[PDB]
RNA sequence: AUACUUACCUUAAGAUAUCAGAGGAGAGUCCUACUGAUCAAACAUGCGCUUCCAAUAGUAGAAGGACGUUAAGCAUUUAUCAUUGAACUAUAAUUGUUCAUUGAAGUCAUUGAUGCAAACUCCUUGGUCACACACACAUACGGCGCGGAAGGCGUG
RNA sequence: UGGUAUGUUC
């Protein structure tokens, strides 16, 4: 934030002071271990029959 | 921690401000395993003293 | 293809190795500050004033107002406007610009200031110092330059400068106070000032 | 061909951005190098997991499909990229 | 919200519209779109993404709802993880406002062109 | 041989689209993006008998008041699980395919 | 290719007895003059020997265990030959352009000029005049000021710093280059 | 054979190939036969119903479907009938076909 | 840790019982644990008082690549010395031709 | 061997050690050997051996013990810290940096306060802790 | 030492066939050990003598080809 | 279409991050324009460590991100 | 030495096994025809939820969409 | 600005709305300032159409917020595991109770987090418009003023 | 049949 890398002159930086960081919160999906569609899907067998 | 200070007092002036600091300060939310924490804190200043 | 909107330049099929070495390019660097300073100067000097709501006015606030008083205005001839309004700009970024520097030349012998004050040897940025050093191709922008690096390593110890008041260090420079409003000044000191 | 959000993500180079992931992590730092397939590079990055801690990486790489969103900095408010009738100057045979 | 949406306008109409898009897991992004693609990949210019906690989530299941909002300011959205798209709230300049606009910014920009066949000549 | 060419021809068709998410949207389309990214407008869309982010997607479009009445809705492609179309349009009409008459007659 | 599945399936068709003359034995062998100069100003164009993965590892595999092969080599060390020939006679057309450059008609007659009224204190009149005279010369020298570059044959300069002669230097004609000399050098010390 | 290096707008005609002798063999037979068949989707959403017309992107019109899914809590089974319906190939598990 | 062990003077010239540990305890100096014989045998006497080319200059080559930096240093220096030797064959025929041309005129 | 047992069997880092632990109060042994130990490291990241940064974490954990009245080390430390990775680490280098002058020291509220503004990812929280070094 | 690109570096551990490890999508996935037999540009992988072990009693598969969209990742075990 | 900038991990130790736990440490060798890594020595760090052969290869798709843990 | 486009069309007329992605649909059967996009059109196929069956199936067409792999017995 | 050297690269294609008929060109293809129909865009234009446009005969109020205060408001919930020592409830990797040595990471936050509820203050927006402070309506309301903003339908 | 960027002299 005071150093950068950035081939930009100072004039450059003061108009390229970046915005605050982000305030989190707590997530409300389910994570990305927990992603996954419906398991135990029964076999079409019980419709071709009754 | 805050340190409280009381000084020179009978025992009716002590009973009266004690009642009188306990009736104005509101306490609350203090963490569970403090008093271990303030143990080893003391321990660790006065060993450093 | 590919099109600097920037630039206004043109190029041959999108190749990356092009794409990257453009935007490291002086004329680019130029035009691309440049721009974005004219951008951001025009946001910000855009007066966009609300749009004026008129209403017809009660009886009694126009009994009232129209027998208070009647101020006066003050209006300013072209040049005179001119002239302040420019000094004003400047002013504006002038303080745009500065900062307080007083902690970095005020702890300056102190025995960590080779460690967090010499913004290279710093441990979370100094990586980013240390990789751009913008690396001079130009053998002008290398013989230009004919003054001391005074690079401060990081290996500097307490068993250098051990008195700080032999070796002369610096007197403080003064609290700058408002030209503007420098007449109000104490003209009389308390004290006797040699020099 | 390559489109303006790419464009858009290839001009804020070497700025303060801000991701966040599929998963949940965000992350905040300064962008090194964007490419075509919006697989970025940023430096000096601070992490959240979607646990809640907050760590910090030094050279983060992350692949562009696994981006919910970036945040450029506002001064991108005004570019030439936005604009509909901008018109071209003579391009080569 | 009263608001009338065009009964005939596609992505190019909408641009510099108060969209409130929707994602997949609900994060909902309220913002002005300035640019689009063929993955519909949105930029969005003073954006906020709110949210509902897990436990606001049990009142509004079948009266006030306490949404979570967090500023982005301008954000540019990937178009994989986004589900709908609606049209809030209207911009602040009318159409006819944003006609002479775009007669001003044509004409600037002919200017520009005659400027560089001068700097050419 | 793409069948969002049909889609384009059902333009001022009151239909309904069950998403992948589980949401029922009863609307009249306007049109539909050769990838499937399709309009509606004089929408309402109702999460039947749960899915908690799908109770979250549903009330956080604005106009609630769990049926939501929205104005014009454009969907994505990927998102879209199902849609119904009416009962009363022919489809032996509106799937003549020409662009695959076309190229049978170029073959 | 527009789409990255196309170019993994064009990588598998060309990674998936073995002296035959459609394996480039230059490549077959390693480093090919007509692969480090594909893209490049200085190309040659088209190898017309194709180019496999899968010989070359099996090339690997048996020069790292089995044996070796001394004709692929041979056929190497005489393209190398042939090249660093071509390559020589390009410097050499270069080194006499520079000293036809070095010896132009109206540079010679300035020149002559200068010496001709170049001609204790007489000594110092032409210790003078042999300064303006070298002055001239460094004048005349400075209006292009190219050297020639000892190794590829391009031209470099003496006033430019160290950074853009080593911008110079990571090319692929100057590593590919480096790379067919330290290979002909390497077969020089082994043949020799 | 590579993709990009067959021929120009002669692709059809081996789609059109690969529908008549390939995988397509049973959606061929189903709009041509007029067969009710079965398909279950990602969603335990079995779809009984006949096939109108095919797609690339298995994008088939079905007519007349009726429709069934389980609700696991108890367990109770609710259908539905809808004449006319555009699904979609992601959502496609499995298709059967009753001879 | 292996191969450490903590020391503080403050408690063994003041002759208490913790003076040495092996664990990270606050306040106490690492030394090596081969060592601790020379840290006894140091504070004897407190203890008896008690009783008793000019290429590749890493300034310019330091945004460049870190791959092939060994051979562009080589690169250079082969050049700086060809620069060199065509100064000084230019300066040595310099004062040869135009001398014979002042022993001839 | 890695660097942390060429940095045992070294002679000079011995010798250093023995000057550091003869005469702890001589504040330029310390930082002779803290360079020392930093310059035995001359790639500093994550993926150096632990158990010599266990070793630079008790050095800097006895010199800010026995100088607690060091204004830029605990700033270097914290620094170093959150170079290595973790943020909670380098909060508890911070407030015992500050306990060590009692919450009145400029360039510690300063610095940490420059950390605070990228680590935070709480208004409120920072809103009270800027308040607190008002207060203070 | 060089660069080793994925498709070279699964052609040389086709080549050795040392004893493969291939883990496969998360907790429904079940983790298979065998010996690579062939592969192509959409990574669907052949396999032999493959042993199935779920994520912490192995059962034998036979012969598998193996798509590519639920390949993780592969180790020399 | 376009090769991915991993040129500055050529020789460095990166942590690759699986889906949401599966951290893999290891030396970059090699990609490829479809972000499959290749890591030799590769090793599973948990919240306990576990090895994983002398070479792997494993698939972008799962492939989230990369920690740089060495210095460059 | 070998590539899945010749083992896959040598794959065709055997009694092949189909595991899908959610461990609770296996399909055994005879292999018919298989596209460049290896989607599976198998006949008399066997439903295999978590090992035991539930019934005869017929001509059945697999997407390439939810397969795990293919199996050669 | 001219002159020269060097580093990288030198290009996925095809087409510009659809249907029917007639004519021309050596079953298939192309063209017609060729004709009818549908659709799209632009410019005008009208439908007693649909929605909105903030007091001044006062010191207000409509919409959206505060990343504002009271507010540390009121009511609840958590703030690390393992080995051993002196007792120990005890099916666990002594889990439970009091004290400690040691071992790996070790979010800050408990003035924290969630829910509930009122009051005050401040920001951006408007026609803050033209006449009058007025006795209309079951075919429920003379929508028969000058406009602006958004939209529908119809015509050229 | 060319483009982008960079370094010297006028």
């Amino acid at each position: 934030m005071n150093y950068n890398l950035s081939k930009y002159p100072d004039d450059v930086s003061r108009l390229f002071k970046p915005r605050p960081p982000l305030s989190y919160k707590r997530p409300t999906d389910y994570p990305y271990a927990k992603r996954q569609t419906n398991p135990n899907i029964t076999g079409v067998a019980n419709l071709l029959s009754t | 921690f805050q340190q409280f200070q009381v000084k020179a007092c009978h025992v009716s002036k002590f009973m009266n401000e004690l009642s009188n600091f306990f009736s104005q300060v509101e306490f609350g939310k203090c963490e569970a395993n403090v008093i271990n924490y303030f143990k080893r804190e003391y321990n660790r200043t006065y060993s450093q003293i | 293809r590919y099109y600097c909107e920037y630039c206004h330049s043109y190029l041959t099929h999108d190749t990356l190795s092009v794409r990257k070495s453009h935007l490291v390019g002086k004329n680019h660097l130029r035009i691309t500050a440049d721009y974005y300073r004219n951008k951001a100067r025009d946001i910000i000097n855009k007066h966009n004033h609300k749009r004026r709501h008129i209403g017809k006015r009660g009886r009694k606030e126009r009994e009232n107002s129209s027998q208070n008083e009647t101020l006066k205005v003050t209006c300013l001839s072209n040049k005179e406007k001119r002239h302040i309004m420019h000094v004003k700009k400047m002013n504006q970024k002038e303080l745009a610009q500065t900062s307080i520097d007083t902690l970095k030349l005020l702890y300056d012998g102190s025995p960590g200031y080779s460690k967090v004050f010499v913004d290279a040897n710093r441990f979370d940025i100094g990586d980013l110092v240390k990789a751009s050093k913008l690396p001079q191709r130009a053998n002008e922008k290398s013989a230009h330059h004919s003054f001391k690096q005074t690079s401060r390593s990081r290996d500097e110890t307490c068993e250098s400068n051990p008195f700080p008041r032999l070796n002369n260090p610096k007197k403080l420079e003064p609290p700058k106070i408002l030209s503007q409003w420098s007449n109000t000044i104490p003209k009389t000191s308390i004290f006797y000032s040699v020099d | 061909m390559n489109g303006i959000p790419v464009k858009l993500l290839n001009e804020a180079q070497g700025h303060i951005v801000s991701l966040e992931l599929t998963t949940g992590a965000t992350y905040r730092g300064k962008l090194v190098e964007s490419e075509d397939s919006m697989n970025v590079q940023l430096r000096d990055v601070i992490a959240t997991e979607p646990q809640g801690a907050v760590t910090h990486m030094d050279q983060i790489f992350v692949r562009g499909s696994q981006i919910k969103f970036i945040v450029v900095p506002d001064l991108l408010k005004n570019a030439p990229l936005f604009k509909k009738n901008s018109s071209r100057p003579m391009p080569p045979i | 919200s009263k608001i009338q949406v065009a009964h005939s306008s596609r992505l190019a109409n909408l641009i510099d519209y108060k969209l409130r898009v929707l994602t997949q897991d609900g994060r909902v992004y309220i913002g002005q779109l300035m640019a689009f693609d063929k993955h519909m990949n949105l930029v969005l210019n003073e954006c906020i993404e709110e949210r509902v906690p897990k436990t606001q989530l049990d009142k509004l299941r079948p009266l006030n709802i306490k949404v979570e909002k967090r500023v982005l300011g301008l954000t540019i959205l990937r178009g994989e993880q986004i589900l709908s798209t609606v049209v809030e709230d209207k911009p602040l300049l009318s159409k006819k406002e944003r006609l002479v606009r775009d007669k001003k910014e044509k004409k600037q920009a002919q200017k520009q062109t005659k400027l560089r066949k001068e700097k050419e000549k | 041989m793409k069948l969002v060419n049909f889609l384009k021809k059902l333009r001022n068709e009151q239909v309904t689209i069950e998403l992948k998410n589980g949401t029922t949207v009863w609307g009249t389309l306007q049109s539909v993006s050769p990838q499937m990214n399709a309009i509606l407008t004089d929408v309402k869309l109702t999460l039947p008998q749960s899915n908690g982010i799908a109770m979250a997607s549903l009330y956080l479009t604005g106009g609630q008041q769990n049926i939501a009445s929205l104005q014009y809705i454009n969907i994505r492609g990927n998102t879209i699980r199902q849609i119904i179309l009416p009962d009363s349009l022919n489809l032996d009409s509106l799937l003549v395919d020409q662009k695959q008459l076309n190229s049978l007659r170029r073959s | 290719m527009s789409t990255p599945a196309a170019e993994q399936r064009k990588l598998v068709e060309q990674l998936m007895g073995l002296h035959d003359p459609k394996i480039c034995k230059s490549y077959l062998v390693g480093e090919c003059p007509y692969d480090l100069f594909q893209g490049t100003k200085q190309s040659l164009g088209k190898c017309p020997q194709m180019h496999l993965t899968k010989h070359k590892i099996q090339y690997e595999r048996e020069v790292k265990q089995g044996k070796t092969f001394p004709e692929f080599e041979r056929e190497y060390l005489a393209i190398l030959s042939r090249f660093v020939n071509e390559c020589n006679g390009q410097i050499s057309v270069a080194l006499q352009n520079l000293k036809h450059t070095a010896e132009e008609r109206m540079k010679i007659q300035q020149v002559t000029e200068e010496l001709d009224v170049l001609d204790l204190i007489s000594k110092r009149k032409e210790v003078a005049k042999r300064v303006r005279n070298i002055t001239e010369n460094v004048g005349q020298s400075a209006q292009q000021k190219l050297q020639v570059c000892e190794v590829c044959g391009a031209y470099l300069s003496r006033l430019d710093t160290d950074r853009r002669l080593a911008d110079h230097f990571l090319g692929k004609i100057h590593l590919g280059y480096v790379k067919m000399r330290e290979d002909y050098d390497r077969l020089m010390k082994n043949n020799r | 054979r590579p993709k990009h290096e067959l021929s120009r707008a002669e692709l059809e005609e081996l789609e059109e190939f690969e529908f008549k002798h390939g995988p397509m063999s049973l959606i061929n037979d189903a709009m041509v036969t007029r067969t009710p068949v079965i398909i279950s989707l990602r969603n335990n959403h079995k779809i009984i119903a006949r096939v109108k017309a095919f797609d690339r992107h298995c994008n088939m019109v079905l007519e007349n479907v009726k429709e069934l899914w389980t609700e696991k809590k108890n367990v109770i089974n609710r259908e539905r009938f809808i004449s006319k319906l555009f699904l979609r190939g992601d959502s496609v598990i499995v298709v059967l076909k009753t001879p | 840790m292996r191969d450490i062990v903590f020391v503080s003077p403050q408690l063994y010239l003041s002759s208490q019982e913790g003076w040495k540990s092996d664990s990270a305890k606050s306040g106490f100096i690492p030394i090596l644990k081969n060592d601790l014989q020379r840290f006894q045998d140091s504070l004897k006497h407190i203890v008896d008082a008690r009783n008793s080319s000019t290429q590749y200059k890493v300034d310019t080559n330091t945004l460049s690549d870190l791959p092939s930096d060994a051979l562009d240093q080589l690169c250079k220096d082969i050049i700086e010395f060809r620069t060199k030797v065509v100064s000084i064959e230019k300066e040595k025929k310099m004062k040869s031709t135009y001398e014979e041309s002042r022993r001839q005129r | 061997m890695d660097k942390y047992t060429a940095l045992i069997h070294d002679e000079n880092f011995s010798t250093l050690t023995l000057n550091v632990s003869r005469y702890p109060k001589s504040l330029a042994y310390w930082e002779k050997l803290l360079n020392y130990i930093v310059k035995a490291s001359a790639p500093i990241c994550k993926s150096t051996e632990p158990q010599l940064l266990k070793l630079i974490r008790c050095t800097y954990s006895s010199m800010l013990n026995e100088f607690p009245y060091l204004e830029n080390y605990y700033i270097d430390f914290a620094l170093l810290e959150y170079k290595l990775g973790n943020v909670s680490m380098s909060h508890k280098i911070f407030q015992r940096g500050l306990q060590a002058f009692n919450q009145r020291s400029l360039l510690l509220w300063t610095s940490y306060l420059k950390f605070c503004n990228n680590v935070i990812s709480h208004q409120k929280q920072l809103f009270k802790k800027y308040e607190t070094a008002e207060e203070y | 030492k060089a660069m080793v690109p994925p498709i070279n570096c699964i052609f040389n551990f086709l080549q050795q066939q040392t004893p493969v490890t291939i883990w496969l999508f998360e907790q429904i996935g079940i983790r298979i050990k065998g010996k690579i037999v062939g592969f192509d540009e959409f990574m669907n992988v052949v396999i032999d003598e493959a042993v199935e072990i779920p994520v912490n009693k192995g059962t034998p598969l036979g012969k598998i080809l193996l798509k590519g969209d639920n390949i993780t990742l592969i180790t020399s075990a | 279409v376009s090769t991915p900038e991993l040129k500055k991990y050529m020789d460095k130790k990166i942590l690759l991050n699986i889906n949401g736990s599966r951290k893999v440490a290891g030396i970059l060798r090699g990609y490829d324009i479809f972000l499959n890594v290749v890591l030799d020595d590769a090793m599973e760090i948990n919240g306990n460590n576990h090895q994983l052969g002398l070479q792997t290869v494993i698939r972008g798709n799962s492939i989230i991100s990369l920690e740089a843990l060495d210095a460059i | 030495p070998v590539n899945p486009k010749p083992f896959l069309k040598g794959l065709v007329n055997h009694r092949v096994g189909v595991k899908l992605k959610f461990n609770s649909t296996e399909y055994r059967g005879t292999l018919v025809s298989t596209d460049n996009y290896f989607n599976l059109q198998l006949n008399e196929a066997e439903e295999f939820v978590a090992g035991v069956s539930h019934g005869t199936l017929g001509e059945i067409f697999i997407r390439c969409n939810n397969v795990l792999y293919i199996r050669e017995l």
